[PDB]
RNA sequence: UGGCACCUCGAUGUCGGCUCGUCGCAUCCUGGGGCUGUAGUCGGUCCCAAGGGUUGGGCUGUUCGCCCAUUAAAGCGGCACGCGAGCUGGGUUCAGAACGUCGUGAGACAGUUCGGUCCCUAUCCGUCGCGGGCGCAGGAAAUUUGAGAGGAGCUGUCCUUAGUACGAGAGGACCGGGAUGGACACACCGCUGGUGUACCAGUUGUUCCGCCAGGAGCAUCGCUGGGUAGCUAUGUGUGGCAGGGAUAAACGCUGAAAGCAUCUAAGCGUGAAGCCCCCCUCAAGAUGAGAUUUCCCAUUUCUUCGGAAAGUAAGAUCCCUGAAAGAUGAUCAGGUAGAUAGGUUUGGAGUGGAAGUGUAGCGAUACAUGGAGCGGACAAAUACUAAUCGAUCGAGGACUUAACC
């Protein structure tokens, strides 16, 4: 694995937010560097999706973030992100074996020259 | 892990020994070959460690003989092992048992099942 | 003599029949071809080309696709040479085998050694540390370049740079077992370089 | 470690002979027909591979 | 790896109670010594009315190490105290028992006047 | 140790130690030899010989020295009494204070004692590594010879010959063979261990996920017990083996000047750890630019002439996926003619018996489902995701002589 510039708790709690707004909105703006690792620990997390025990869903809990992703009007129930994963994203991809994202190459930034890609969730 | 490694050393796998885990008492009875000659001496202990996979797993006995504590560690697939018994089989929450290298008697006790 | 190429697999241990453990070298040698001999005449050395491993027509390019078909074989992917070794043997286009070996024979293995980056004195030359404590201030440096009088410094004074990657062959190393099947062949000991390097090996020089 | 004579315009000049910056690696897209990087997306028509991202 | 300074118990009759290494024979440089080689040594404790008295220097043998040897078939052997037994120039001891296990290196060094007197070789 | 006062007072840092060495031979050990008050063992002295080797501590700021314990030996000197833009600051040599002594006194003593700021981002040459250009009379891909240079070079103990030769005895071998170490060097991670901050488990305080259960944040990775890949020594494998040519000192053969004699003058033979080789590594910019096998071939516009340019062939690169490589370049494995990286499915080490449910107990807890669950870097299959599409560079081979043709 590589490290990002940041120590270890940092890299921590940067990977979990990265890969929680893949989940959200499907379509995010990140460095090339930085796409080249949440690939891993999003497709690593579909998985657990695709499997639906109460194990595997209390073990992805431990890494989503905790925000709600829209408000459903059903008496209003908020939606959460480990909600989208286990009943929207993964039953998308049971057919696919791997691969659940693409990178996308944009060019460089204004402020400091760096690459930026697109990472999709297709 | 190497595929080609393993069919190479298939044919030394010694089939003959018992299963056993890390935490309970053997009786290797280890050959000692002098220059010309051949006895089985007997080792009786607890075995703390078993590590490595394959034809290099190696496995530890540990004796406490006339007040000093003696280790002995032996591979486990060797030709030199004439047979390998389990005494009793104890009870251990641990896969490394190091705790018992600075630890007396009667605190040294290990459970059995 | 005799020679054949090979690639370093792993390395593991194996029981004699005395009863003692040995740590042994694995070896793949398939695909061995005679290309050419060199002669005197053509030459001026004599010397045989070995071939080791063929590989996909695509990599191959056109100079070497007609190098190989005088011998009538696919195209490889190492090339090397051995001298000193007998010339009535060794037909163009044979096949080379392990069992050209046998067992308890002294080799010398041939390799390039495993890549390290940007090393210091004490790493890549073994040199001593100053103090650590008492209030020092030269802990890994390379030491005094020399004396005063001759207004330079003289060649050979140890310095940093890129340590490995250079060849270094090992002499008088015993080989254990050999097998034609799987075309494997084992050594006692230790050869330089990574997994999956190329070794060379050659009876022994002496 | 402070300099021990000036430097001339020659050996000035002789040190800048590798400080240029190399010319980038554009192309042409097939259907807007204008400059592109290669192995990029494309900025203006906004496709890459002909899909339009 | 007994070198200079080191202490180690003594494991015979004599009067001696605790040994510390002044030098290890062999060669120049030679920096240790293992189970089986012999060094010289000084006394640092004796017991009250024994042969040998606190602070004189005597010649001696290790029997048991911290870090034992290897055998040629590949099995360890591993004490838990460092010891030692006091000789003569030749290879007799200077006590008239000898305490503790004895590692089995000690019969190829021609020690055998120590080796029948040990309770057990290991 | 001195004499002189020739360079430096618009600054040439001054003892000892540390790191790093290199040179001389007037040789400490090891190699060869002459003489001996050389019987043998042990020695003494001199000649050749600089290849390698040449210890760890106690006291003192110490160089030196004395002592303890080893070793084959514990060499003598030069390099600004080698080395402070490489290190230390114990001592000398600032300002404080005190003792003895000298002075009426301020003060002084190279007499003594306690404490006392060691600055600098490397321009040029030099040294260690890594790239770009052109050259080598066509353009390319590999495999190589070797001028020349660097590395290595050390040595102990035990057994047998043999209680033999020698000697009255005490004592006690040269030559030869065998076995096994000390220090040093190269490589490697199967073994013994270390580390292993995106692996596993136990545990305290507090906050959070609405609550119980189960988890997360912070507290040195919170602390503790283990540990994969990789990197490692204190671990393992191997090396200095056996030899060739010419020599030094030395010992001789034949032999004359000088009918004898003499190792010398002509000519030959033995003869050193030394010289050149053997062994390991670099090496054709070796502008003297080498050799071999293979591939592409002789196009078009202009020329008045040297020749100019402009699409290509064999081939390479830009660009992209990467690691067995790496500061960046470079190197190496791949780009759909695909297993190069990620993912997925099976495994492996490692940790150790998950969550849920049930059972026993009032409870902490224990047992079953179950070698369970988890499992960075390790192995094999799979094209699912990304290596799409394009572009740039790159030959038509001067003259003379000779032999073939
Ligand atoms: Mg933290
Ligand atoms: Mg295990
Ligand atoms: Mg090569
Ligand atoms: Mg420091
Ligand atoms: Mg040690
Ligand atoms: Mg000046
Ligand atoms: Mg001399
Ligand atoms: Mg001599
Ligand atoms: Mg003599
Ligand atoms: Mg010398
Ligand atoms: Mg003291
Ligand atoms: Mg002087
Ligand atoms: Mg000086
Ligand atoms: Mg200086
Ligand atoms: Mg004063
Ligand atoms: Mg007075
Ligand atoms: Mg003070
Ligand atoms: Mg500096
Ligand atoms: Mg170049
Ligand atoms: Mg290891
Ligand atoms: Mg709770
Ligand atoms: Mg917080
Ligand atoms: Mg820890
Ligand atoms: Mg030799
Ligand atoms: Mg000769
Ligand atoms: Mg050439
Ligand atoms: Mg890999
Ligand atoms: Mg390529
Ligand atoms: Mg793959
Ligand atoms: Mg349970
Ligand atoms: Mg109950
Ligand atoms: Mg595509
Ligand atoms: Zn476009």
């Amino acid at each position: 694995y590589r490290k990002l510039g940041r120590t270890s708790s940092q890299r921590k709690a940067l990977l979990r937010d990265l890969a929680t707004d893949l989940i959200v909105h499907e379509r995010i703006e990140t460095t090339e560097a930085r796409a080249k690792e949440i690939r891993k620990v999003v497709e690593k997390l579909i998985t657990s999706g695709k499997k639906g025990d109460l194990h595997a869903r209390r073990q992805a809990a431990a890494f989503i973030r905790h925000e709600v992703v829209e408000v459903v009007q059903v008496k209003n129930r908020p939606v959460y992100a480990l909600q989208k994963l286990f009943d929207d994203v993964a039953p998308r991809y049971a057919e696919r074996q791997g691969g659940y994202t693409r990178i996308l190459k944009k060019g460089p930034r204004r402020g400091d020259g760096a690459p930026m890609v697109i990472i999709e969730l297709v | 892990m190497n595929k080609l490694i393993d069919e190479i050393t298939k044919s030394q796998l010694n089939p003959d020994v018992p299963s056993f885990r890390p935490g309970d008492t053997v009786r290797v009875h280890a050959k000692v070959v002098e220059g010309t000659r051949e006895r089985i001496q007997l080792f009786e202990g607890v075995v703390i460690k078993r590590r490595g996979a394959g034809i290099s797993e190696t496995f530890t006995v540990r004796k406490i003989s006339n007040g000093v504590g003696v280790e002995r560690t032996f591979p486990v697939h060797t030709p030199r092992i004439a047979k390998l018994e389990v005494i009793r089989r104890g009870k251990v929450r641990r896969a490394k048992l190091y705790y018992l290298r600075n630890l007396r008697g009667k605190a040294a006790r290990i459970k059995e099942i | 003599t005799k020679g054949i190429l090979g690639r370093k697999v792993g390395m593991t241990q194996v029981f004699t029949e005395n009863g003692e453990l040995i740590p042994v070298t694995v070896i793949e040698a398939a695909q061995n071809v005679v290309l050419q001999k060199k002669t005197v005449e053509t030459d001026g050395y004599e010397a045989v080309q070995i071939g080791f491993e063929d590989k996909r027509a695509k990599l191959s390019n056109k100079p070497e696709q007609g190098h190989v078909a005088k011998a009538d074989t696919t195209p490889k992917r190492f090339i090397r040479e051995f001298r000193d070794v007998n010339l009535d043997e060794y037909e163009i286009g044979a096949e080379v085998k392990v069992d050209v070996f046998a067992e308890g024979d002294i080799i010398d293995a041939t390799g390039v050694s495993k890549g390290k980056g940007f090393q210091g004195v004490i790493k890549r030359h073994g040199q001593s540390r100053g103090p650590m404590a008492h209030g020092s201030r030269y802990h890994r440096r390379p030491g005094s370049m020399g004396p005063v009088a001759p207004n330079r410094v003289f060649k050979n004074k140890l310095l940093p740079g890129r340590m490995g990657g250079e060849q270094i062959t090992i002499q008088n190393l015993e080989i254990v077992k050999v097998d034609v099947e799987k075309n494997v062949l084992l050594v006692k000991g230790n050869v330089p370089g990574a997994k999956k390097a190329l070794v060379q090996i050659k009876t022994a020089t002496k | 470690a402070v300099p021990f004579r000036r430097t001339s315009k020659a050996k000035k000049r002789k040190r800048r002979t590798h400080v240029k910056l190399q010319l980038p690696g554009m192309n042409e897209c097939s259907n807007c027909g204008e400059y592109r990087l290669s192995h990029h997306v494309c900025p203006e028509c906004g496709q890459y591979d002909g899909k339009d991202v | 790896m007994i070198q200079q300074e080191s202490r180690m118990k003594v494991a015979d009759n004599s009067g001696a109670r605790e040994v510390l290494t002044i030098k290890v024979l062999g060669g120049s440089g030679r920096k240790t010594a293992n189970i089986g080689d012999v060094v010289v040594c000084t006394v640092k404790q004796a017991t009250p009315g024994g042969v040998v008295k606190k602070g004189e220097v005597v010649k001696a043998v290790i029997v048991r190490t911290k870090s034992g040897a290897r055998r040629q078939d590949g099995s360890y052997i591993k004490f838990d105290e460092n010891a030692c037994v006091i000789i003569r120039d030749d290879k007799s001891p200077r006590g008239t028992r000898i305490f503790g296990p004895v590692a089995r290196e000690l019969r190829e060094n021609n020690f055998m006047k120590i080796v029948s007197l040990a309770p057990e070789v290991l």
